[PDB]
């Protein structure tokens, strides 16, 4: 699907207010600091990226899975459903929505086991504990708690349209595309329309590559104060990236994270 | 795995299809999609009929996924509206809720051919099918399986005579474009247009234009029936026919000479549709063998056929009494 964003469920229900988002986060902020909570969000973004790469899924599928994961925890506590179970469930659902297909029971469980064992052993000393019955249960909860909103718009399609319109596809697109991937280390996908994220990423790419695009950006007629807000977040994410050592910090942060309560 | 209090809260608050609707023994439809029930609310807040679609199999299949994803976004008077989704946690069945459509083209056509369709109704039906598919096509959504059984028509009530395109989850190849039968790998906007052409011909004659007796894309008997109606395409008519994966099979199994006295004019004339009518000229533009030479939905809507008397109406029945019987309980 490629519908009008202004009539989409993404815009009408999943473009949230930063303050309403901070208010819902308070429930988990009793155990984790604000800093540890964003670190945990980056970690699971990287877990979803590693899961998708193993399964050889297109960036569109990984981005859809990441947005599902974030939308779920924007409304619910980290203790509701284990994020270790939610991450491969989000990949499983996104692969179906994005017409890639049903990942087999064997392929999904082996992908989650292998990825956590190979690429995330520093944070998980024990093997992936879930089986297919856990994913199928989690899937039903995920679909329900997203109000069956499956179509997700990403900054990749408008970014490609902007860069092509500039006539700078060879030079700017590889860097701007990489910045869009990095954007998933933040909450931007929950706060701003994708075209706005794409423009800010293209802006940061122009600044890094030292290309004058002032006139092209000036002829757009978009809320530049909103593009500037996104730019500030992008610049902040690289400072966060520099100071964050995922491999040395995550076992402790995961241990502080609230765990699902068992039946009495 | 999951928090106890979280599960218990959701379980207490979750609306169950069996608590909200009475549908036991109210099955009206069956197929690949699943099952369809004509239900009534258990709480007397409404007396209107509702359609409950129990999806085939357990969990979220690709079909169930496509229907939920798209219908959650799509908003058009000629595309069926999804009102609610029920996720039955006990048996893992998915239920989709819509307003009940008393009629469909499969039952309407069947009623008329059993007699052996008013021309104003035919025109209004086609205009609403094209309006609905144009909206889908503008949103880059391809139906991939249009047929009379999927073109629903609303009965008595606030939407009387309104067409609703159903089945967004996508044995008989009567509505399948010739390029699909020759191995075209992808579905296109043109494939949906061919299907609309088939439906239009059937609305004008009460007969499926490419009716054929009963897993690879190549279907010989179906192609033979297309050629018996349309004639064998000349090289000039469909230049890229040589690029089709089954072109060599087509050359091996057929000879263009067999279909020399075959044409859509000859076929339509046997069923009393005039070759100089605006209806025929539009039908011929929809049923073009070469997909790149097939008219678009927007161009079809602009056809002078819709400007000729009578104009298409929002109620396809145009305030006249519906002769079609109500759907029977299976
Ligand atoms: C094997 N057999 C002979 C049959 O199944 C006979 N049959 C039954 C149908 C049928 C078609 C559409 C609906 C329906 C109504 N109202 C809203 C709907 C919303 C979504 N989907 C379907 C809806 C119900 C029944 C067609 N043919």
């Amino acid at each position: 699907m490629a519908g009008n964003f202004w009539q989409s469920s993404h815009y009408l229900q999943w473009i949230l207010d930063k303050q309403d988002l901070l208010k819902e986060r308070q429930k988990d902020l009793k155990f984790l600091s604000e800093e540890e909570y964003w670190k945990l969000q980056i970690f699971f973004t990287n877990v979803i990226q590693a899961l998708g790469e193993h399964l050889k899924l297109r960036q569109q599928v990984i981005a859809t899975a990441t947005v599902y994961f974030k939308r779920f925890y924007a409304r619910y506590s980290l203790k509701s459903i284990d994020p270790v179970l939610m991450a491969p469930t989000c990949v499983f659902l996104a692969s179906k929505v994005e017409e890639f297909g049903v990942v087999s029971n064997t392929r999904l469980i082996a992908a989650a086991t292998s990825v956590l064992k190979t690429r995330f052993s520093y944070a998980f000393p024990k093997e992936f504990p879930y089986r297919m019955n856990h994913i199928l249960e989690c899937e039903f909860y995920l679909l329900e708690l997203m109000d069956c909103c499956l179509i997700v718009y990403h900054p990749y399609r408008p970014l490609l349209q902007y860069v092509q319109d500039m006539g700078q596809e060879d030079m700017l697109l590889p860097l701007a595309w990489r910045i869009v991937n990095d954007t998933y280390r933040t909450d931007l996908c929950l706060l701003y329309p994708p075209f706005m994220i794409a423009l800010a990423c293209l802006h940061v790419a122009c600044v890094v590559q030292q290309k004058d695009a002032r006139q092209w950006f000036a002829e757009l007629s978009v809320d530049m104060e909103k593009i500037l807000e996104i730019i500030r977040v992008i610049l902040k994410l690289y400072e966060q990236w520099k100071n964050f050592d995922e491999r040395k910090e995550m076992a402790t942060i995961l241990s502080k994270m609230p765990k699902p309560k068992p039946p009495p | 795995s999951m928090d106890y209090d979280f599960k218990v809260k959701l379980s207490s608050e979750r609306e169950r299809v069996e608590d909200l609707f009475e549908y036991e023994g109210c099955k009206v439809g069956r197929g690949t999609y699943g099952h369809v029930y004509k239900a009534k609310r258990k709480d007397g807040k409404d007396d209107k009929d509702y359609a409950l679609k129990q999806i085939e199999g357990t969990g979220i299949s690709m079909s169930a996924c496509r229907e939920i994803a798209l219908l959650r976004e799509l908003k058009h008077p000629n595309v069926i509206s999804l009102q609610k989704v029920f996720l039955s946690h006990a048996d893992r069945k998915v239920w989709l809720l819509f307003d009940y459509a008393e009629h469909d083209l499969w039952h309407i056509i069947k009623f008329h051919r059993a007699s052996k369709l008013p021309r104003g109704m035919v025109k209004s039906l086609l205009y609403q099918i094209l309006d609905g598919i144009h909206y889908l096509h503008a949103n880059w959504v391809l139906h991939r399986d249009l047929k009379p059984a999927n073109i629903l028509v609303m009965g008595e009530g606030p939407e009387r005579g309104r067409v609703k395109i159903a089945d967004m989850g996508f044995v008989t190849f009567w509505y399948r474009a010739p390029e699909l039968l020759l191995g075209a790998r992808h579905y296109t906007k043109a494939i949906d247009i061919w299907a609309i052409g088939c439906i239009f011909a059937e609305l004008l004659t009460s007969e499926p234009i490419f009716h054929c007796r009963q897993s690879n894309p190549y279907h010989h008997d179906q192609l033979d029936r297309i050629f018996n109606v349309m004639g064998f395409p000349a090289d000039k008519d469909w230049e890229d026919i040589k690029k089709m994966p089954e072109h060599s099979t087509l050359m091996k199994d057929f000879r263009r000479n067999t279909y020399t006295n075959c044409s859509l004019i000859k076929y339509m004339e046997k069923h009393k549709v005039k070759p100089d009518s605006k209806a025929f000229h539009l039908l011929q533009k929809l049923l073009t063998m070469d997909p790149i030479k097939r008219i678009t939905s927007e161009q079809a809507m602009q056809d002078p056929y819709f400007l000729e008397d009578p104009l298409p109406t929002s109620d396809v029945f145009a305030g006249c009494q519906i002769p079609y019987p109500k759907r029977e309980f299976l």
